[PDB]
Parts: structure tokens; C-alpha cells; sequence
């Protein structure tokens, strides 16, 4: 009874609206939106193996209307497939509404359209960072419970074409063999450490060889020689990651063995970096589509 | 089986501008 049509053409009507209106959406479409799309998560690998061509973004933290302008540079679902790397939610004005479409596009196009899970799809975490204060204003506290267990379905890594190995945060020590991902049983929590915990909280770092520690206070960095070994033992080009803001909305780490994504413009008013998106065609050629406000 | 390539320096990268709103994005917790 997901009046799923419905709910994607008032989230898209909001479009180029000035001052920026917010879409509220009725508790029980919500809760249709994470009861649903919590089912095909399940019903999907934890670990994606996708197929090119296929656009790749990294953070949005609820600038929703930038979200908006990633589909329209972008092309909205299903012109073109989609894989998010988590961070939808918190900081932003309007985490709801960038949750609500993202989860609603998961549904209608379950097969072209996947999300990833980020640290922030947390709730010891988005519990402090904006989104329960969004969802008890706007709803109640109940909603957010709801989206807690949603969210613990998300799938945690993804795999492009048996060459693009796609997360949030970044590699762990504990990552042997893929199958360590595919044990990982879901609902789950994101505990404060271990392989889980370093796939959605790790960084890269130019200046540590192998391990280090994360200044994050969680998890650890990991070095240049640490991706060369990582790629090489799995039989990957290519490590694809979002996680931190970077000026252009991608950068390159490693020789390009490693790129980060970063797909929220200005982030959260205080920086002046572009966003960025990874368009993978079908023979796995990749190039970057960059959202900058103009000057 | 297909491997990771990438274009010309110059079609690396494909720009699209908007027009900037300075109230559009602010941090919540701030
Ligand atoms: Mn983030
Ligand atoms: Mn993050």
C-alpha cells in the first residue's frame, strides 16, 4: 500500500524552489519507505557485485537540494545506475528528504539504484550529529528508531565489475579474504572496532607506510603500500571511497589506486569545495562530473 | 574481463555550475 510514485513526485517537486521548501511526507510513507527498502537490502548481498556503467557518489549529509542537482547533471534514476557510499544523513538542513528519495529510488529500482552504509547511518552517531534532532522536530522519536533499524540492513562494501572495490571509509587490517565481509550478518550495529567498524571509518594517509593511527579517534590510517598489496592480492584496480572532503569532490590517492568522493558542494557552508561524482562507463573508463556553485 | 582506465587530461572532468545560495547550506549543530 506504498504509494511509492507518489511519495518520489512531491520529494521532486521542490525542484529550483527559492527559498529552498522542505517536503514533508506523512509518518506512514516513511515508515512504508524503510520497511520496504529494509527487505531488498536484506534480500541483497552485504557485499554488491555490480556491473558498469554506473555513477558512484560520496558524501551528501542532507543537502538535499544538492542531491537534487546530482540527478539532474547526473540524470535521474533510472537514466543512469547509481552506487552511494553512505553519509546521507546529519549536518545538513534537510536529512530527511535526502533519505526519504534515496530510499524511495532503492525501491522503485532496486536492481540499477544502491546505497551504501556510512558511519553516520549510526545511531550512537546521527543521534548527535542532526538527524534525531531533524526526526524528533519533524516526526517523533519513534521514526528514528525506525530508520536505526533500516539503516542497520544497508550492505557495507561493494564490488564494480570484479575490479572497483567501494566503501565508505577505507581498507582494515582485519580484511583477509571478501568472504570476511559476506560472514557479516545484518541487522547490525557498527561497533567501535574491528572490520566493520575500519570499512566505514578508516582514511587514507600519504605520510604512514602501513598502519597508523586515525586522528578520528577511530579506527586507523592506512598508507600507500597498503593499497598497492590490497590490490594486487585481490586483483583490483581500484579502490573507490568517500568518507573526507576534498576540494575538487575527488582525489586521488596512491598513483590513482585510490580515489575519494566527496559529492556535497560547500559542505555544510563552511568549506568552498566542489562536489563530485565517478562515472564508470561500461568498460570501466572512469571520469568525474564536478558540481561547483558558480563565481 | 575489463580493467580501469582513464580519458585525456582534458576530458577528465566535466563541470557544471549553479548559482549559489548563501543560505542553502547551513551545519546543524552550529
Ligand atoms: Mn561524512
Ligand atoms: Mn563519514
Amino acid at each position: 500500500s506504498l504509494n511509492l510514485d507518489s511519495i518520489i513526485g512531491r520529494l521532486l517537486e521542490v525542484q529550483g524552489s527559492r527559498p529552498g521548501k522542505n517536503v514533508q511526507l506523512t509518518e506512514n510513507e516513511i515508515r512504508g519507505l524503510c520497511l520496504k527498502s529494509r527487505e531488498i537490502f536484506l534480500s541483497q548481498p552485504i557485499l554488491l557485485e555490480l556491473e558498469a556503467p554506473l555513477k558512484i557518489c560520496g558524501d551528501i549529509h542532507g543537502q538535499y537540494y544538492d542531491l537534487l542537482r546530482l540527478f539532474e547533471y547526473g540524470g535521474f534514476p533510472p537514466e543512469s545506475n547509481y552506487l552511494f557510499l553512505g553519509d546521507y544523513v546529519d549536518r545538513g538542513k534537510q536529512s530527511l528528504e535526502t533519505i526519504c528519495l534515496l530510499l524511495a529510488y532503492k525501491i522503485k529500482y532496486p536492481e540499477n539504484f544502491f546505497l551504501l552504509r556510512g558511519n553516520h547511518e549510526c545511531a550512537s552517531i546521527n543521534r548527535i550529529y542532526g538527524f534525531y534532532d531533524e526526526c524528533k522536530r519533524r516526526y517523533n522519536i519513534k521514526l528514528w528508531k525506525t530508520f536505526t533499524d533500516c539503516f542497520n540492513c544497508l550492505p557495507i562494501a561493494a564490488i564494480v565489475d570484479e575490479k572497483i572495490f567501494c566503501c565508505h571509509g577505507g581498507l582494515s587490517p582485519d580484511l583477509q579474504s571478501m568472504e570476511q565481509i559476506r560472514r557479516i550478518m545484518r541487522p547490525t550495529d557498527v561497533p567501535d572496532q574491528g572490520l566493520l567498524c575500519d570499512l566505514l571509518w578508516s582514511d587514507p594517509d600519504k605520510d604512514v607506510q602501513g598502519w597508523g593511527e586515525n586522528d578520528r579517534g577511530v579506527s586507523f590510517t592506512f598508507g600507500a603500500e597498503v593499497v598497492a598489496k590490497f590490490l594486487h592480492k585481490h586483483d583490483l584496480d581500484l579502490i573507490c571511497r568517500a568518507h573526507q572532503v576534498v576540494e575538487d569532490g575527488y582525489e586521488f590517492f596512491a598513483k590513482r589506486q585510490l580515489v575519494t568522493l566527496f559529492s556535497a558542494p560547500n559542505y555544510c557552508g563552511e568549506f568552498d569545495n566542489a562536489g563530485a561524482m565517478m562515472s564508470v562507463d561500461e568498460t570501466l573508463m572512469c571520469s568525474f562530473q564536478i558540481l561547483k556553485p558558480a563565481d | 574481463r575489463k580493467t580501469v582506465t582513464w580519458p585525456e587530461e582534458g576530458k577528465l572532468r566535466e563541470y557544471f555550475y549553479f548559482e549559489l545560495d548563501e543560505t542553502e547550506r547551513v551545519n546543524v549543530n552550529k
